[PDB]
């Protein structure tokens, strides 16, 4: 409605019997492959993205948000757990780390 | 083809010009219709030979190979079920090149999602993009992840209902 | 010629591959919307008769 793609703002011209809209929009670019999981195994339990999407570039598990491309360790504040791992076809194993830990464990 | 007509026809002046004036650009305003409405997309996308989508069937929408016409199911079933001075011009977009861009637009949209849309396509299993369409209207991912096979089952009744009801319904 | 509709691309889909942007374009597009038309009017008697 406001441009092609993802629609920032836009400005408006005067022009004789009319407007012109000068739409500025956000294009995503240089997008690259990254194996993927519907949710992360940990401790018996499934870990889904608050909201971001789990990404692998081969050997490490990270999320990120859905349109930039920004990795994260993949931490209980940025996952939420619903049920068990038996039940999610396509779940894979990894670790999932916690903050408190290193808080008690000092 | 009487020239006496024509002749006393003269003397009414332009009115020929503005009525084959006004035909035209209602003809061309067809074919601007058709473009806006088809040509959405400067890619022609395709599907991937393996129909492996997480249990949802696109059959009844994809283009069927074994029909000449590369038709969908339902698009043959809305064919068949749609039946002086005068020329009909054509349409510049045949049918099918309107099917091959419908076609495009659900390749798109089922393998790239709507990033397609808005940019580059950007590849996605589509239970990812169902549980993404699901975080749209508010409802969290690991309900449309638990009963996937669920929601593939309703989805495939919904759509052959679709069909068995257009075929039903003169 | 018969037309091209578009450029060939296959996406390379998968059951657990995805594709994540690593940079982005600000793209400004022009729209071009009429809003309004020359006001006319036409005196009937003078055009008709004079
Ligand atoms: C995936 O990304 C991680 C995070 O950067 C990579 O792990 C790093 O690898 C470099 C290369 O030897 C090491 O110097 C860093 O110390 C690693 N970081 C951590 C936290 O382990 C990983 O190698 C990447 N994998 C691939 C296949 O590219
Ligand atoms: C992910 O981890 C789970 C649990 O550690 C694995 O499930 C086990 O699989 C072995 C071999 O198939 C069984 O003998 C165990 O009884 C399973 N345990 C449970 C709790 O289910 C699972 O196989 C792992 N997946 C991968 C790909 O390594
Ligand atoms: C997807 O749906 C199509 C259409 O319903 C399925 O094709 C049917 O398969 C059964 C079993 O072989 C046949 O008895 C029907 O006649 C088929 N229907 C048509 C219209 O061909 C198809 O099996 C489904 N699954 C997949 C994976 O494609
Ligand atoms: C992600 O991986 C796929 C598969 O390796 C890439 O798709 C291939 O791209 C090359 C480059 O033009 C083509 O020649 C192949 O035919 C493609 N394969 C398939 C199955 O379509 C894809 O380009 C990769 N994505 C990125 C951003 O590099
Ligand atoms: C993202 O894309 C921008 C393009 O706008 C890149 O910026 C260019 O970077 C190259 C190499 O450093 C420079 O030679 C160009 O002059 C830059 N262009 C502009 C307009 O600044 C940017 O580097 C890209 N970032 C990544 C991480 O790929
Ligand atoms: C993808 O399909 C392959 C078989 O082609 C299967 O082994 C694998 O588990 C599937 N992955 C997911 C996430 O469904």
């Amino acid at each position: 409605f406001c441009g092609k793609g993802y629609h920032l703002m836009s400005f408006p011209q005067s022009a004789p019997h009319g407007v012109v809209f000068l739409h500025v929009t956000y294009v995503p670019a240089q997008e690259k492959n990254f194996t993927t999981a519907p949710a992360i195994c940990h401790d018996g339990k499934a870990h889904f993205p608050r909201e971001g999407v789990f990404v692998s570039n081969g050997t490490h598990w990270f999320v990120t948000q859905r349109n930039f491309y920004e990795p994260q360790i993949i931490t209980t504040d940025n996952t939420f757990v619903s049920g068990n791992c038996d039940v999610v076809i396509g779940i894979v194993n990894n670790t999932v780390y916690d903050p408190l830990q290193p808080e008690l464990d000092s | 083809d009487s020239t006496e007509c024509s002749n006393l026809l003269l003397q009414y002046g332009s009115f020929c010009t503005q009525l084959n004036r006004a035909l035209t650009g209602i003809a061309v305003e067809q074919d601007k219709n058709t473009q806006e409405v088809f040509a959405q997309v400067k890619q022609i996308y395709k599907t991937p030979p393996i129909k492996d989508f997480g249990g949802f069937n696109f059959s009844q929408i994809l283009p069927d190979p074994s029909k000449p016409s590369k038709r969908s199911p339902i698009e043959d079933l809305l064919f068949n079920k749609v039946t002086n001075g005068l020329t009909v011009l054509p349409p510049l977009l045949t049918d099918e090149m309107i099917a091959q861009y419908t076609s495009a637009l659900l390749a798109g949209t089922i393998t790239s999602g709507w990033t397609f849309g808005a940019g580059p396509a950007l590849q996605i299993p589509f239970p990812m993009q169902m549980a993404y369409r699901f975080n749209g209207i508010g409802v969290t991912q690991n309900v449309l992840y638990e009963n996937q096979k669920l929601i593939a089952n309703q989805f495939n009744s919904a759509i052959g209902k679709i069909q068995d009801s257009l075929s039903s319904t003169p | 010629y018969t037309m091209s509709l578009g450029a060939e691309n296959s996406v390379a889909y998968s059951n657990n591959s995805i594709a994540i942007p690593t940079n982005f374009t600000i793209s400004v597009t022009t729209e071009i919307l009429p809003v309004s038309m020359t006001k006319t009017s036409v005196d009937c008697t003078m055009y008709i008769c004079g």
